[PDB]
């Protein structure tokens, strides 16, 4: 949940409007560097599946 | 914009150069089939949005 | 228009393929069909086939 | 076993009227298999025999066999139709590269082909060219192999030579060494008893395989295709192929897809990374060590490798599953 | 470099007489080769009392 919702929340999507590092950051509580580091950690998470991979091209 | 004739066609492998030159233009020669490029060509368009 | 533009000619070959409108002198007009091996056609008294 | 009476085939006189035009007849035969062996024979060796024939040919000066060339009274065309009727027997190989060296005056036959210890020629009057002024010279590499029916370039639409030269020009394959095939049955005088025929087989060749070798090889594969006709297991497919992929398909692309530089390339062939799953596990303190790889080779392995989304130095301990 | 072998075989027996059996990879012509000459086989070069 603290991962899927800073993704989404950060590239908005399913959510219309999209917000930054600080608006994510303040309901978070943990300020910019830290939602960013988890923000990375998902991105890091997708380098396996394959499904977004093709979709890509 | 203006559309130019290039070979740093985007979304493009090693079959750019396999067939086009340093420019984009096939090698006199050369044999093609359906799908291959002749001449690359890319048109300006920002936006989109995404 | 504008600009420059580019052409390329490329000559293919092709062989006569099954489908081909195929014909005569006397209005005998004709469709290829199949290819049929030389080994299972028609041949004489020597090795001639057709 | 017990039962039968039946008789043998055997070779008679192989009269050689000449060089392309042979006779094969076989005397020892019945009436009924005189007349089967007939169509079986002729068939298998109108079709399935084997034959050297002309695959590719790099002339120099050359780029498309629609070009021509100073001093040619042919085209390049014609050039490749004339190679197309080359007599060519192979000694011991499946691919030699004859090379041909001409100049001056005069017409240019397959006699002008450097001489090889392993290439026999039939006919070395074989017409191939015809230059006209003395000033005139060509130099082409030929290529031949050894087939069976036909095969044109159009089949191998790329699927030899990933790169293949611009002067590299293909030549539909004609590999059937037989133009024709004729058979007459005849009643044999057989010296012995009285209703027996002799299955004469009238052939006609270019000269690049001899009746021996030729009769043979057909008989043995009639024989070898007749072997399945004896035992009937009706043996199926297992099938069922896996669907289901515990990786990402990409990690099986070898590292030519990634598209770097020469230097880099050499050094993951010589470190022995031939796919990409090896170079994405594989991290930078093994790849400071590797001979000839500096600051701007790695740089351009983590970018050429972070563009497609992969990292380096990975791992993946399943590696590699699992035919 | 030589040949196949045919390998999906299937045989169904009508009955004890009756019977079709069909053998799918072949080459050219193999199919009519192997057919005539089984065919000129069964046809009269089987033994039998009669």
């Amino acid at each position: 949940a603290r991962e899927a919702k800073v993704l989404r929340m950060r590239f908005g999507i399913d959510m219309n409007t999209d917000y930054t590092l600080e608006e994510v950051g303040k309901q978070f509580d943990v300020t910019r560097e830290r939602i960013r580091q988890i923000e990375a950690k998902a991105l890091r998470k997708l380098r396996h599946p394959s499904r977004s991979e093709v979709l890509r091209s | 914009g203006p559309e130019e004739i290039t070979a740093d066609i985007p979304n493009v492998g090693e079959a750019a150069l396999s067939k086009l030159d340093e420019s984009g233009i096939v090698y006199i020669g050369a044999e093609v089939t359906g799908g291959d490029i002749l001449v690359g060509k890319v048109t300006p368009k920002g936006e989109t949005q995404l | 228009g504008v600009l420059k533009i580019v052409k390329v000619y490329l000559a293919v070959k092709r062989r006569i393929q099954p489908g081909d409108k195929m014909a005569g002198r006397h209005g005998n007009k004709g469709v290829i069909s199949k290819i049929n091996p030389i080994e299972d056609m028609p041949y004489d008294e020597n090795g001639t086939p057709v | 076993g017990s039962v039968t009476e039946f008789l043998k085939p055997r070779l008679v006189d192989i009269e050689q009227v000449s060089s392309t035009h042979a006779k094969v007849t076989l005397e020892p035969l019945e009436r009924g298999f005189g007349h089967t062996l007939g169509n079986a024979l002729r068939r298998i060796l109108l079709s399935s025999m084997p034959g050297c024939a002309v695959t590719e040919v790099e002339i120099d000066g050359v780029l498309h066999e629609y070009s021509t060339k100073e001093g040619v009274q042919e085209d390049i065309l014609e050039i490749l139709l004339n190679l197309k009727g080359l007599a060519v027997r192979v000694q011991g190989k499946d691919e030699v590269i004859l090379t041909l060296n001409k100049s001056g005056i005069g017409p240019v036959t397959a006699a002008d082909i450097t001489h090889d210890g392993d290439v026999e020629i039939v006919k070395p009057q074989h017409v191939i060219c015809h230059l006209t002024d003395e000033n005139a010279s060509i130099s082409m590499r030929i290529k031949v192999q050894r087939g069976r029916g036909y095969v044109p370039a159009s089949t191998r639409i790329h699927s030899e030579e990933d790169e293949r030269p611009i002067g590299r020009l293909l030549v539909d394959a004609c590999y059937s060494p037989v133009e024709r095939i004729a058979y007459n049955v005849e009643a044999a005088r057989v010296e012995q008893r009285t209703d027996l025929d002799k299955l004469v087989i009238e052939m006609e060749t270019n000269g690049t395989i001899d009746p021996e070798e030729a009769i043979r090889r057909a008989a043995t594969i009639l024989a070898e295709q007749l072997e399945a006709f004896v035992d009937l297991r009706d043996v199926r497919q297992p099938e069922v192929k896996e669907e289901k992929p515990e990786f990402d398909p990409i990690l099986l692309r070898p590292v030519d897809d990634l598209e770097l530089t020469v230097r880099s390339a050499n050094c993951l062939k010589a470190e022995a990374i031939h796919y990409i799953g090896d170079l994405v596990q594989r991290t930078e303190v093994e790849l400071l060590k590797t001979p000839n790889l500096g600051k701007k080779s790695l740089t351009e392995i983590k970018d050429v490798l972070a563009s497609r989304g992969l990292s380096l130095g990975m791992r993946l301990e399943n590696w590699p599953p699992a035919s």
